[PDB]
């Protein structure tokens, strides 16, 4: 078969800036070569073929280029000028024979430093009747991504019962939000009474702690 | 107009044989082959085969072994079938229009169903249960109240949140599925509303599970 490589494997740029993705096949496709779109949860969507035809309704920031001869493995996506909606998985598809996709670009939006919101909310009276008291911690919108998030109950660091997830980057304002959950059982619950997100993040001059108290109006 | 529709049965043990349809709108099937594709974590988009309107078809070889797909031309139908599955068979499957009869050099996919998410697993479907993030003056900020919905003890995916019945789309975040150790899923939904509206605004978190057909409508209040 015909097996293709994109690089790089992932890339960061700013709005505005241009950006160039590649990909080659292992031997010639001619101008066979497709590119794609894909965001998280929904399908690819194709925007180039005959490695450089736009197909509908693609902006015209993006554009495909290759040497122009029948013997070509090796192809680029441009995006002239970068849009926050852009952010995305790129990938590469020839048809010159079995059709066979690249392993994907993951393109990233550089953007200010924002700190995040910090909300904390504690376990409902319904979860509690179960067994297991889930407490969450709700670091929204911030810029870059990486950030620690630690609990603390009645002042005493946890360790190991919590987890952590991220959303895709926004395609409006380039930001992430974040969970942290803490899981303990209805007992250990109830035995302790603060509650303690603390948070560091590159935005913040000093870390955050949001907390409450069980049984607190 | 045209657009491809797909369904299927999304948990499958080991050794199961995996059954996917699809279904196209707006333009018979004529004129063009009709291809699955798949997606996996680990092994990326894979192209499976494809058939066309008089039922011919052509396989990836490293799927002939297995893989069967059919045509239903009084419905505008065709469909998959992947025999003996193993865990390598968990990914997201796609329908999606192929080349066109009138040019060779053509299968590119500029038509593509939703996906399907197949998971190959021993474990049972289970229904979530969903439990209140309520808002409290520990979730406030410069006029800004976080609230939300936690999405808990499910399985396989996906499941769908959405607020007010679709209308609330603004500042809702729906965080990617996380295993927990147990190993059932969980997720939060949460939404950034005036504080000025905690006094008077219905919030209200919809859950759908279609894997269990759990569906549950949780009402989110100040405590």
């Amino acid at each position: 078969d015909i097996q293709m490589t994109q690089s790089p494997s992932t890339l960061s740029a700013s709005v505005g800036d241009r950006v160039d993705i590649t990909c080659r096949a292992s031997q010639s496709i001619s101008r066979w070569l497709a590119w794609y779109q894909q965001k998280p949860g929904k399908a690819p969507k194709v925007l180039i073929y005959e490695a450089s035809l736009l197909a509908n309704g693609v902006p015209s920031r993006f554009s495909g280029h290759f040497n122009g001869r029948e013997s070509a493995t090796d192809f680029t996506l441009t995006i002239s000028s970068l849009q926050p909606d852009d952010v995305a998985t790129y990938y590469c598809q020839h048809y010159m024979a079995d059709p066979r996709f690249g392993q994907g670009t993951k393109l990233e939006i550089k953007r200010t430093v924002a700190a995040p919101s910090v909300f904390i909310f504690p376990p409902s009276d319904e979860q509690l009747k179960s067994g297991t008291a889930s407490v969450v911690c709700l670091l929204n919108n911030f810029y870059p991504r990486e950030a620690k998030v630690q609990w603390k109950v009645d002042n005493a660091l946890q360790s190991g019962n919590s987890q952590e997830s991220v959303t895709e980057q926004d395609s409006k304002d380039s930001t992430y939000s974040l969970s942290s959950t803490l899981t303990l059982s209805k007992a250990d619950y109830e035995k302790h009474k603060v509650y303690a997100c603390e948070v560091t993040h590159q935005g913040l001059s000093s870390p955050v702690t949001k907390s409450f108290n069980r049984g607190e109006c | 107009q045209v657009q491809l529709q797909q369904w299927g049965a999304g948990l499958l043990k080991p050794s199961e044989t995996l059954s996917l349809t699809c279904a196209l709108y707006g333009r018979s099937l004529n004129g063009n082959y009709w291809s699955w594709i798949r997606q996996s974590p680990g092994k990326g988009l894979e192209w499976i085969g494809e058939i066309n309107h008089s039922g011919s078809t052509y396989f990836n070889p490293s799927f002939k072994s297995r893989v069967a797909m059919s045509v239903d031309t009084s419905k505008s139908q065709f469909s998959l079938k992947l025999n003996s599955v193993t865990a390598a068979d968990t990914g997201i499957y796609f329908c999606a229009r192929g080349k066109r009869y009138s040019a060779s050099y053509s299968n590119y996919f500029g038509v593509w169903g939703q996906g399907t998410q197949v998971t190959v697993s021993s474990a049972s479907t289970k229904g979530p249960s969903v439990f209140p993030l309520a808002p409290s003056s520990k979730s406030t900020s410069g006029g800004t109240a976080a609230l939300g919905c936690l999405v808990k003890d499910y399985f396989p995916e996906p499941v769908t949140v959405s607020w007010n019945s679709g209308a609330l789309t603004s500042g809702v975040h729906t965080f990617p599925a996380v295993l927990q150790s147990s190993g059932l899923y969980s997720l939060s939904s949460v939404v950034t509303v005036p504080s000025s509206s905690l006094g008077t605004q219905t919030y209200i978190c919809n859950v759908n599970h279609k894997p269990s057909n759990t569906k549950v409508d949780k009402k989110v209040e100040p405590k």
